């Protein structure tokens, strides 16, 4: 019921943004 | 104190003296005609005699077609049973030159359903997910059938508009210019290069025995989904017979001395770090230790791994009729110099340790490092507003100038601004409003502000440090 | 204020005026369109009516073959045995000389896995292995080395290497025909084989008009990796000073310029006897001493060369031979080097004087007091400097030609803060590392090292007013 994903498309931006964002303001509060 | 300093001077400069014999011994002497004749032959001849383009400014596959059945071929072989062909009448061409092609599936891209009528046929953007593997046209031999990477010897190459397998469809060309022109002839005929191709690779490789010096040329030509062809190049000088003369033995000796000062230099790094000062990192000058010695590590391994895996000479030198494979080669020398590189830069900064001899340069270093602080601090200000000017001229100027068409090359595009290497014409054009204010408001925030504030806090940090020395000084 | 002051600022400016009347006296104009219509003349006329190749864009030994045939006999040789005016004024001195330096076959050690494919190595250009062999039909002085002794040669310093004075040379006529057939000849029986690694032709010209000779060397240097490399010189000289008035007036300011350097000699060597002994903790005492030896250098670089004059005269006895003056053409451009430098000296030793009042005396004191600290700072400088050249060397040291030379590094990274680097080539020679380098040393340039000269300057220009002031104002 798992798969493993493939390295298909490019890359996502909305994803990492969102990590950075959080990571930021944890570190700056 | 000082004692044991001039011991440490005395090993540090053996070592940088040392270093410097191998990097010039390693950046030999002028290998940059080779280079440059070789460049000048395959890249500034026009195609043709009738048309002005050349390989630098392709514009069509059409162009590519007339360069390969053209220039190319003309530059390839030198006349002078079969005989070989020696390009300058002294560099001698090694086996025989292979071309090579990668392409995508038609059906790899979903056109939107009420559009399905006047259009069919749609091909993706290059990726490995969607890349082709199946015969086409007059399917006889490997240029029409699908090789796989592990089958080429193959590896990536990162080129310029993504990065493409070591796979694809491949043709090794002849001897003499007859059965090349032949062959060529043969795949424009059987047309080989329809909308599906997407990257053209040509490699070859030449000698010249006069110095021991071969040369590995490698020319990509890119066909993104979009339209349009984007040239590229890679020519790169080796050295795999190196054991000849005397000054080759002589650079081995320097080596195994390099190889001995690194070992010592880990030893005495291990050495102190484990009896005292476990903490060891709030000092600058043991930081800079830790990355040249993991520099010189990494660089001696890759010299290592690079030296030993020569097969590739053996197997080629019992058949001189097949193509060599020096892009491995190519691709580890260039990553030893660019670690050779960055090792001897840190190597020459490592010289500001021992510059303390009097009250002169002991200010200058006191300043330097009391300074650094509010450098970094006002700094970080800095690069947050150089950013935001870069992320808004990315955004606004990006898709019309070409010289924003990347991050980087905005950050690169303002730097340049920065020295006044810039160009008013583009970036107006590109828009009549927000172009002249991006510039102007630029300019001015940089050159008038930013600027200036470095050299408020370097002076009052070097004026109230050599007022406080003069004072402790003066009254004791 | 007093007499001897008075006296040595007499005396300096008197030195002076006779330095800027003898510098004067040697860079006139019209030396200027002398050469650039020679250099237009044989440079840039294209090798052919077909072609549109000149000699500063030679690419090939047939480009070297279609020049020597083509511009070249029709810039020397101008219709009116007759003689040849170039310009209808210029005249041609003698003949012309072609001379070629070749390697010998088998000064290499050909690897022994490609031994039985490759048989011919010539190594690069070495006095130690050059070949002194006849070759092809060993009748003439073409086919035969001869010495440099014999030749009365010297060194030349190409772009590539330092190359000697022998070879094998031949010596053209006075008239086209004969020219054009000796080297259709030397064409046929191939005179450039694979092992030739540089060719030089001279010749001379009059311009009777004014009194200035000019002697004209080309080169052409053929790398062991294939290709042509092109270079000139026009140089024009005078031997026959003594023709006019205003020469006699130049040996009498020359006369004049040996009586004070003999003077300031005796008056140097007379101060350290017992008097100051090390007194070298001065800068206006250095300066002098500096001065003194640049110009007894160029003294006796004069007199050695206006004595050497013998091969004028021989050329005068028979002016169908070749004349040599490529001795005093490098003297002669030794002697202006000498003598720019030692004018750029005594201009700046002008700073000794200009203490009128207060104002020249704070500017003066603060420069003094800002010697030390600059220098200091300036060592750092350079080591950075130095590091980075070092690293731009060994990464584009071998596609961008502005980092192909360690001095060329130098250069380049100071032509960089000017701003009128391309920054194209490095783009495509190394897309990581070669950006990075470029940033990173525009930022330490721009914002943390000239900030720091300007904050050294400021605080000891303020401090050396405070001090003055102080001092002025506790009387
Ligand atoms: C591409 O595939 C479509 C089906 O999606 C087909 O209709 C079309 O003929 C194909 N074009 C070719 C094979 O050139
Ligand atoms: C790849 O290398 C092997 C030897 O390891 C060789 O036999 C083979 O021919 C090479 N591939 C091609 C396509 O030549
Ligand atoms: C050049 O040197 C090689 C070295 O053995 C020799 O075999 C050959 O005959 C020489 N001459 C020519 C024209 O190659
Ligand atoms: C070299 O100089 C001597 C000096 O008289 C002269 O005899 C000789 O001819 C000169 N060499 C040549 C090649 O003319």
């Amino acid at each position: 019921r798992f798969v493993f994903p493939e390295p298909t498309a490019d890359v996502n931006y909305i994803v990492m943004l969102t990590c950075a964002v959080c990571l930021v303001t944890y570190m700056v509060m | 104190y000082l004692k044991s300093v001039l011991r440490e001077l005395v090993t540090y400069l053996l070592f940088l003296i040392v270093l410097c014999i191998l990097t010039y011994g390693m950046m030999s002497s002028n290998v940059y005609y080779y280079t440059r004749m070789m460049s000048q032959l395959f890249l500034d001849t026009p195609v043709s005699k009738t048309e002005k383009t050349n390989f630098k400014t392709l514009s069509s596959m059409e162009d590519f077609w007339k360069f390969t059945e053209g220039s190319l071929l003309d530059g390839l072989y030198w006349k002078m049973a079969d005989n070989r062909s020696f390009i300058f009448y002294e560099n001698l061409l090694l086996g025989v030159p292979r071309i090579r092609q990668l392409r995508v599936r038609n059906g790899s891209c979903s056109i939107p359903q009420d559009l399905r009528d006047e259009i069919k046929e749609c091909y993706d953007v290059y990726s490995v997910s969607s890349e082709d593997r199946a015969p086409f046209g007059p399917r006889n031999g490997t240029a029409w059938i699908y090789t796989s990477e592990k089958d080429l010897n193959g590896s990536s190459h990162w080129g310029i508009i993504a990065t493409y397998s070591g796979a694809g469809y491949y043709l090794d060309l002849s001897r003499t210019r007859e059965e090349t022109a032949a062959q060529v002839a043969s795949l424009k005929k059987n047309v080989w290069l329809d909308r599906g191709t997407r990257a053209t690779f040509i490699d070859f490789s030449v000698y010249n025995a006069n110095i021991n010096l071969f040369c590995v040329v490698r020319l990509l030509v890119e066909f993104p989904a979009t339209g349009g062809v984007i040239p590229s190049w890679q020519f790169q000088p080796l050295k795999l017979i190196r054991y000849v003369t005397t000054f080759d033995f002589f650079l081995a000796a320097c080596e195994i001395i390099f190889c001995f000062f690194i070992f010592y230099y880990v030893v005495e790094e291990i050495l102190e770090i484990r009896i005292h000062k476990l903490h060891y990192f709030r000092s600058f000058w043991n930081c800079l230790d830790v990355v040249i010695v993991v520099l010189s590590v990494v660089a001696i391994g890759i010299n290592i791994y690079r030296t030993s895996n020569v097969e590739v000479l053996l197997q080629f030198l019992e058949d001189q009729n097949t193509f060599p494979n020096f892009e491995h080669l190519a691709y580890w020398q260039i990553q030893f110099n660019n670690i050779a590189a960055v090792t001897v830069f840190f190597v020459w900064i490592k010289l500001f340790k021992f510059i303390n001899f009097n009250r002169t340069m002991s200010q200058l270093s006191t300043t330097m490092s009391r300074c650094a602080k509010d450098l970094f601090g006002f700094a970080i200000m800095f690069f947050i507003i150089f950013l935001a000017y870069a992320q808004l001229a990315y955004l606004v100027f990006g898709t019309q100038v070409d010289d924003f068409s990347t991050f980087q090359e905005c950050i690169f595009t303002q730097f340049r601004i920065i020295l006044g290497d810039i160009n008013f014409a583009e970036i107006e054009e590109a828009n009549r409003v927000l172009g002249p204010i991006y510039f102007t408001t630029f300019v001015f925030f940089m050159f008038f502000i930013l600027l200036n504030m470095f050299l408020a806090i370097i002076n009052d940090t070097y004026s109230e440090v050599k007022s406080d020395l003069a004072q402790q000084k003066a009254e004791m």
